[PDB]
RNA sequence: CUUGAGUCUCGUAGAGGGGGGUAGAAUUCCAGGUGUAGCGGUGAAAUGCGUAGAGAUCUGGAGGAAUACCGGUGGCGAAGGCGGCCCCCUGGACGAAGACUGACGCUCAGGUGCGAAAGCGUGGGGAGCAAACAGGAUUAGAUACCCUGGUAGUCCACGCCGUAAACGAUGUCGACUUGGAGGUUGUGCCGGCGUGGCUUCCGGAGCUAACGCGUUAAGUCGACCGCCUGGGGAGUACGGCCGCAAGGUUAAAACUCAAAUGAAUUGACGGGGGCCCGCACAAGCGGUGGAGCAUGUGGUUUAAUUCGAUGCAACGCGA
């Protein structure tokens, strides 16, 4: 119900899913968007199609607060870090900034390595 | 093949209207080498549906088609043991020969009485998108759109 | 490659001078490679060394996301 | 890796200068490289297996120079 | 006596070691805010978490463990090993100009010490990981691989263990014998020309069964030590010693076999790689498998149902 105008797009790319979480400046969210809630289950899930349509509805589910810039921070090594991106602008923002903010350990010990 | 020496065939028009499209729309429906049998049933057909929507022969079949040429279609791909069906842009030449096929069989597995009759049956209802032979482009379309997220490889 | 350490004849590469540091580290603040530099082996150890230094007095950054 | 959208800066370049800096930062990589963990022993066995193919090709480069294929 | 060995003087490089302190990133947990229906995971799922508000995002805190980049067939150490930064204590190596001692050396059974990880004891700590364990799958079964959790343990202090593919599968010391390309760290002279130490790759003679090694030798020699004597039984039993235990160490025989083995060769094969082909898939059309009959075969029956063919490549085959 309030306008804001300026907000943070949080791309959560994961190896088996994408998250978009479109919050304030503040770091407060507005809405938010998951491929896995957008229609897609396993193998669609991981897809570059199924993060663009969760940052369509991201997008589709802000629309009441009236934002026109949008910071655009991205975390994750997934298959949806590009292509969510490209939907945040298709929607009609204004992409002011790009990051990348993956967590790097400069840390603790990684699971085993999976003997399949 | 894997040498790719294929060369396009010679195809001769249709004798009443000398639409290439017509002719091969015969081939299609043609069973056991028996062309003149096959004309005499499309022919027949082409004059109840023309009569029935009073267009005209050939660009009345025309509409018959342009309401049930598929535009993209699923090929399957097998990754992880798992089948992926890649949906796929459908050249110009196999959207003819598609929906002409789909009309003979779907015409085919009708209770009409005659297949000229049961022919022109299932070209007029393909016309206003009722048919079989669209719902089997319905499916298709779907199939296609259920799996949007493969187009890669 | 051209070292400038032997070039410039220094003796230590001296944490406090962050004018010459902030010309090893990448935008995001990671000490470039002697491969890429083309630093000597010897100075390009002390110039790990001075960079450290220098990141703990926050002089320089650790990241680019602090 | 932060690219600052700039004047006048059409969307797609500014999302090429993007992914030209997360690869020079080589982030992609490094989260792949720290998903598993990587026993000491073979970490040393593939870093030696690089420098000796690292060497090998280099010296077959060089070799190859000094040949003729017809 | 001074050339081997060592001492002194000046400096250099170094993850050498021991003790203390500290920093930043990240994970996890806790408390709170925004927000809302999924998250997570997989080949695919499910277990699991979530409307008691998760996951995502922001704020504050607690805690432990490891130090991205630099980073390198780079360095240091007898070996095992050693990696953020700072200080304290400490070992060794190398180089330059001399002086000094005056061969004062090398090797070493027994002895002594050090010795990854796991493990053990006592007391702490416990984020992440993870034997055991539990559940979900997968499967014919799946005491697994995969998933979700998870305890010892991994961390610290002190003590024990004393073993590893502890490997360069190559004992230590010394001398001698064409080259090339590097790395690293001193040093003298004028980027150039020397001289040292350590180290990586290629290769000559030579050596080797061959593979290969090749001035860092597996070449030519000398000194001393360790060890071997066909395979299995067996590094096992018994005894001794050591250990809290787990076990370690020393170490047989009966019996049995006629080989076991190393290297390389030619094939064949691979759920190895590369490049090709074929109605091999794919793209299509028509069939067979269901029905009746024809015909061949098997089986059964019969006095006999003559004999033969009987994966592809026998079965409308000899006929
Ligand atoms: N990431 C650092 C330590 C932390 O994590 C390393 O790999 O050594
Ligand atoms: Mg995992
Ligand atoms: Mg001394
Ligand atoms: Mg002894
Ligand atoms: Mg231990
Ligand atoms: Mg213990
Ligand atoms: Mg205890
Ligand atoms: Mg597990
Ligand atoms: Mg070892
Ligand atoms: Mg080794
Ligand atoms: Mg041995
Ligand atoms: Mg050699
Ligand atoms: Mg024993
Ligand atoms: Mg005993
Ligand atoms: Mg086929
Ligand atoms: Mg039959
Ligand atoms: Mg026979
Ligand atoms: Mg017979
Ligand atoms: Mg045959
Ligand atoms: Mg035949």
């Amino acid at each position: 119900r309030k306008q804001v105008s300026d907000g943070v797009a949080h791309i959560h790319a994961s190896f088996n899913n994408t998250i978009v979480t479109i919050t304030d400046r503040q770091g407060n969210a507005l809405g938010w968007a998951t491929a896995g809630g957008s229609g897609f289950r396993g193998s669609r899930k991981s897809t570059p199609f199924a993060a663009q349509v969760a940052a369509e509805r991201c997008a589709d589910a802000v629309k009441e607060y009236g934002i026109k810039n949008l910071e655009v921070m991205v975390k994750g090594p997934g298959p949806g870090r590009e292509s969510t991106i490209r939907a945040l602008n298709a929607a009609g923002f204004r992409i002011t900034n790009i990051t990348d903010v993956t967590p790097i350990p400069h840390g603790c010990r990684p699971p085993k390595k999976r003997r399949v | 093949p894997r040498r790719r020496v294929i060369g396009q065939r010679k195809i001769l028009p249709d004798p009443k209207f000398g639409s290439e499209l017509l002719a091969k729309f015969v081939n299609i429906l043609m069973v056991d080498g028996k062309k003149s049998t096959a004309e005499s049933i499309v022919y027949s057909a082409l004059e109840t549906l023309a009569q029935r929507s009073g267009k005209s022969e050939l660009e009345a079949f025309e509409v018959a088609l342009e309401n049930v040429r598929p535009t993209v279609e699923v090929k399957s791909r097998r990754v992880g043991g798992s089948t992926y069906q890649v949906p796929v842009e459908v050249r110009p030449v196999r959207r003819n020969a598609l929906a002409m096929r789909w009309i003979v069989e779907a015409a085919r597995k009708r209770g009409d009485k005659s297949m000229a009759l049961r022919l022109a049956n299932e070209l007029s209802d393909a016309a206003e998108n009722k048919g079989t032979a669209v719902k089997k482009r319905e499916d298709v379309h779907r199939m296609a759109e259920a799996n949007k997220a493969f187009a890669h490889y | 490659k051209f070292c400038r350490f032997t070039a410039e004849g220094v003796q230590e590469i001296d944490y406090k001078d962050i004018a010459t540091l902030k010309n090893y580290i990448t935008e995001s603040g990671k000490i470039v490679p002697s491969r890429i530099t083309g630093t000597r082996a010897k100075y390009q150890r002390q110039l790990a060394r001075a960079i450290k230094r220098a990141r703990y007095l926050s002089l320089l950054p650790y990241t680019d996301r602090h | 890796p932060v690219i600052k959208v700039r004047e006048n800066e059409p969307f797609d370049v500014a999302l090429r200068r993007f992914k030209r800096s997360c690869e020079k930062a080589g982030v992609l990589a490094e989260v792949r490289r720290r998903e598993f963990y990587e026993k000491p022993t073979t970490e040393r066995k593939r870093a030696k297996a690089s420098a000796v193919k690292r060497h090998a090709k280099k010296l077959a480069r060089e070799n190859a120079r000094r040949t003729r294929l017809y």
